[PDB]
């Protein structure tokens, strides 16, 4: 399998450029048997193509036409990269972005996408970044116990949370975040162990909001009356 | 531009049973020089990236699992599994590479259907740090309930709350195919310490009537 | 560099008709590995030795191999009015380039 790594900042100020790189391992930006696409995804919209480049003898792009104008799609041969070039973004550009191989093996000019960078969700929006503060959501009073925490007032979106430095999988729900009436972000994570380990096993769940750089590690311990 | 559409927009089926779902293009998308049918299908699980199933609309791609099958003539198209797995809860999506631009449905969600499951329920008052941050928020978790359907009320000295609470929902958990609720009442922190009582009520199928957590102010 | 390429010419066409363009490369012995067809910028369509003709996705519906070793642009529009191009990558040889241009009337 070929391996598409994205990078590039997420939040856009409204009418500047959004910039993004799609890294490319074990297979050639310029090989005669694939093309390099952009899809966005949005609640809106749904999955819409972006445009592509592909190299035939020569390089070629294409590019949908509500975005006309505004894209440039490059290849990097020397770092087998390819990346996003769109100006003038507005409200109507956020989305999440997704690089991926368009396989022309059979049909030199066409085939499916069957591999998929990450995604990275643009958020066009003049508003500056915001780290989270970290709450703990403590066990209290059948045999099992919830605990969890509150990522509360960040932005923009998204964060990741893991338990116990990625030990801790089973039994965890990470919510859907939602927006505030303060524009900023508040999301939970619980989980749900047994009763009879909260005397000795620590919990402690790991925030990364990657936009402000901020990284917190909260101890989650039944609170004593 | 060829519009693709699906049906049904979601479905529901029966662990072990079989789940259809259709596609179909405006125009035909079968190229008559090498009789190739121009047509994908995806599966998308929440917070990944889609991931390709099936192209010339017959043929699955490697590493796929067989219970996976496409079929359709130049424009009508089916997706079956033949044996729904709790793992194969996502939207699916076909799409056209036939024509640029190249374009795809909107998706169709399945789900699995299984026995009604009550919501365990637990509440949890704001810790001591955000009170001292000038904020209370009060959380209200339902845990691992079955159907979806589930409202959550906030009484706070008995009084019904209204604009000051936000919830949401996991997707369907891939093992045991339940959902989980997550409901946060936010309020400053001089209008929490006015009151003492504070209480979430639950109405859910699989409750025979509405359960209520609450706690004291202050009090354990 | 022996080598030289007949093409089409400069042709005309009515909106709504057919056209025709072909390309011949003779003086030369030489591999020719594949020829793309160009709009302009836009690649149209290649005919590759080893793997035949494969028509690009934005052409599928009005493009189509022949007569003879060309191509057939159906569906004319105004927009299709500009040059054109018929790009021969050769071996040894190198990269000959023959040129075409097309005006659609009304």
């Amino acid at each position: 399998e070929v391996q598409l790594q994205q990078s590039g900042p997420g939040l856009v100020k409204p009418s500047q450029t959004l910039s993004l790189t799609c890294a490319i391992s074990g297979d050639s930006v310029s090989s005669n048997s694939a093309a390099w696409n952009w899809i966005r995804q949005s609640p809106s919209r749904g999955l819409e193509w972006l445009g592509k480049t592909y190299y035939r003898f020569k390089w070629y792009s294409d590019y949908a036409v509500s975005v006309k104008g505004r894209i440039t799609i490059n290849p990097d041969t020397s770092k087998n990269q390819f990346s996003l070039q769109l100006n003038s973004v507005t409200p109507e550009d956020t989305a999440v972005f997704y690089c991926t191989r368009e396989s022309t093996t059979y049909d030199l000019l066409a085939g499916p996408f069957d591999y998929w960078g990450q995604g990275t969700l643009v958020t066009v929006s003049s508003a500056s970044t915001k780290g989270p503060s970290v709450f703990p959501l403590a066990p209290s009073s059948g045999g099992t116990a919830a605990l969890g925490c509150l990522v509360k007032d960040y932005f923009p979106e998204p964060v990741t949370v893991s338990w116990n430095s990625g030990a801790l999988t089973s039994g965890v729900h990470t919510f859907p975040a939602v927006l505030q009436s303060s524009g900023l972000y508040s999301l939970s994570s619980v989980v749900t162990v047994p009763s009879s380990s909260l005397g000795t096993q620590t919990y402690i769940c790991n925030v990364n909001h990657k936009p402000s750089n901020t990284k917190v590690d909260k101890k989650v311990e039944p609170k004593s009356c | 531009d060829i519009v693709m559409t699906q049906s049904p927009d979601s479905l529901a089926v029966s662990l072990g049973e079989r789940a259809t779902i259709n596609c179909k293009s405006s125009q035909t998308v079968l190229y008559s020089s090498n009789n190739k049918k121009y047509l994908a299908w995806y599966q998308q699980k929440p917070g990944q990236p889609p991931n390709l199933l099936i192209y010339w609309a017959s043929t699955r791609e490697s590493g796929v699992p067989d219970r996976f099958s496409g079929s359709g003539s130049g424009t009508d198209f089916t997706l079956t599994i033949s044996s729904l797995q709790a793992e194969d809860v996502a939207v699916y999506y076909c799409q056209q590479y036939y024509s640029t631009p190249f374009t795809f449905g909107p998706g169709t969600k399945v789900e699995i259907k299984r026995t009604v499951a009550a919501p365990s329920v637990f509440i949890f008052p704001p810790s001591d740090e955000q009170l001292k941050s000038g904020t209370a928020s009060v959380v209200c978790l339902l845990n691992n309930f079955y159907p979806r359907e589930a409202k959550v009320q906030w009484k706070v000295d008995n009084a019904l709350q209204s604009g000051n609470s936000q919830e949401s929902v996991t997707e369907q958990d891939s093992k045991d195919s339940t959902y989980s609720l997550s409901s946060t009442l936010t309020l400053s922190k001089a209008d929490y310490e006015k009151h003492k009582v504070y209480a979430c009520e639950v109405t859910h199928q699989g409750l025979s009537s509405p359960v209520t957590k609450s706690f004291n102010r202050g009090e354990c | 560099m022996t080598g030289t390429i007949e093409t089409t010419g400069n042709i005309s066409a009515e909106k709504g008709g057919s056209i025709i363009l072909q390309c011949h490369l003779s003086s030369t012995t030489a591999q020719v590995t594949q020829v793309n067809w160009e709009q302009q910028d836009q690649l149209l369509a290649i005919c590759n030795a080893d793997l035949g003709w494969h028509i690009s996705p934005s052409f599928k519906d009005r493009v189509a191999p022949g007569p003879g070793l060309g191509l057939t642009l159906q569906s004319l529009t105004v927009n299709d009015t500009g040059e054109y191009f018929c790009i021969y990558h050769t071996y040894p040889d190198g990269t000959y380039t023959g040129r075409i241009f097309l005006e659609v009337l009304e």
